[PDB]
């Protein structure tokens, strides 16, 4: 996954 | 330009954070964590081994069936 801080 | 975004709130908090650097929960969309409330799930998870989505609920990595977990990456940009 990408992560998961904007 | 834009001087902001629609207003996001923090699932827990409830604090203003769009447009912000937040924890975006992969799976739902609503389930949205600062990083102050981002840091107590990591220290409460902590012990388990994993530290799962911060609502509690096990939400889903995408396209999986099992809970997603932060990185370690994260948990560091987290609490620096
Ligand atoms: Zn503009
Ligand atoms: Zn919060
Ligand atoms: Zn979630």
């Amino acid at each position: 996954r990408p992560s998961v801080i904007t | 330009s834009l001087a902001t975004s629609a207003p996001l709130c923090c699932t827990l908090c409830h604090e203003r954070l769009e447009d912000t650097h937040f924890v975006q929960c992969p799976s739902v969309p609503s389930h949205k964590f600062c990083f102050p409330c981002s840091r107590q799930s990591i220290k409460q998870q902590g012990a388990s081994g994993e530290v799962y989505c911060p609502s509690g609920e096990k939400c889903p990595l995408v396209g999986s069936n099992v809970p997603w977990a932060f990185m370690q990456g994260e948990i560091a940009t987290i609490l620096a």
